[PDB]
């Protein structure tokens, strides 16, 4: 999934 | 190909300039400031020096460190790591401002970051280094290449390869104007494992490679073939990261009580 990197892209 | 003024050229230059400004806005210590500190050109700062266990303590008291009892190697490891999760956030902000990047499919942006982050880290680390050591703590300490080699079995072989690269890299005498484009080139790499839609990646990239060629022509009369030495550098790096990941395997299974930061585990995840 990569939840954190995802959340960083906002 | 060639040596006439391109009619795309002002764009290229507008692009270069766009990235150079976001670069300084996302990267608090640039190469210029860093060379300044190691030049004793600016006075305000003079970094404390860490050359032995004795001066470790001394400096760990005169520098406000944002990690920090546990053992030295680890304390140092802890802090390379914190600076590291910090450079992730700064790399993400910069990425996001490369024209074209935010309209890529988000799935793919995640991949391009996961693979580029450590590559970038390593080139930004070169700015902070000579063959003697690294500026640490936003330019407030100087830590010694030899003292780092002095730490115990796993830990004192983790910076050497990055110093090994820095010496070779710094020999191109690149500056912040060259580096801001290099970095957007790195990030925007269509060779990444797992990219679902690569064409629009490759597009943005050609354009950055144009921007880069042009930039190196204007900025560097001194060397006839720097653009290519740099293209070559992009390859060395992926091999350096592989070494980094592989090592980190050892450490992970040599130190109980570890815990790598969750952001870092994520990148490390299924990585080559
Ligand atoms: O290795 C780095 N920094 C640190 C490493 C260890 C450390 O740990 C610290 N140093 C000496 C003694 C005790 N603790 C602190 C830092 C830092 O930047 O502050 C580092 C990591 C990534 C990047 Cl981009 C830059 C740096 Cl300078």
């Amino acid at each position: 999934k990569h939840k954190i990197l995802h959340r960083l892209l906002q | 190909i060639e040596g006439r003024l391109n009619p795309e050229s002002a764009d290229l230059r507008a692009l270069a300039k766009h990235l150079y400004d976001s670069y300084i806005k996302s990267f608090p210590l640039t190469k210029a400031k860093a060379r300044a500190i190691l030049t004793g050109k600016t006075t305000d700062k003079s970094p404390f020096v860490i050359y032995d266990m004795n001066s470790l303590m001394m400096g760990e008291d005169k520098i406000k460190f944002k990690h920090i009892s546990k053992e030295v190697a680890i304390r140092i490891f802890q802090g390379c790591q914190f600076r590291s999760v910090e450079a992730v956030q700064e790399i993400t902000e910069y990425a996001k401002s490369i024209p074209g990047f935010v309209n890529l499919d988000l799935n793919d942006q995640v991949t391009l970051l996961k693979y580029g982050v450590h590559e970038i880290i390593y080139t930004m680390l070169a700015s902070l280094m000579n063959k003697d050591g690294v500026l640490i703590s936003e330019g407030q300490g100087f830590m010694t290449r030899e003292f780092l080699k002095s730490l115990r079995k796993p830990f004192g072989d983790f910076m050497e390869p990055k110093f090994e690269f820095a010496v070779k890299f710094n020999a191109l005498e690149l500056d912040d104007s060259d580096l801001a484009i290099f970095i957007a080139v790195i990030i925007l790499s269509g060779d990444r494992p797992g990219l679902l839609n690569v064409k629009p990646i490759e597009d943005i990239q050609d354009n950055l490679l144009q921007a880069l060629e042009l930039q190196l022509k204007l900025n560097h009369p001194e060397s006839s073939q720097l653009f290519a030495k740099l293209l070559q550098k992009m390859t060395d790096l992926r091999q350096i990261v592989t070494e980094h990941v592989q090592l980190l395997q050892v450490i992970k299974k040599t130190e109980t009580d570890m815990s790598l930061h969750p952001l870092l585990q994520e990148i490390y995840k299924d990585l080559y």
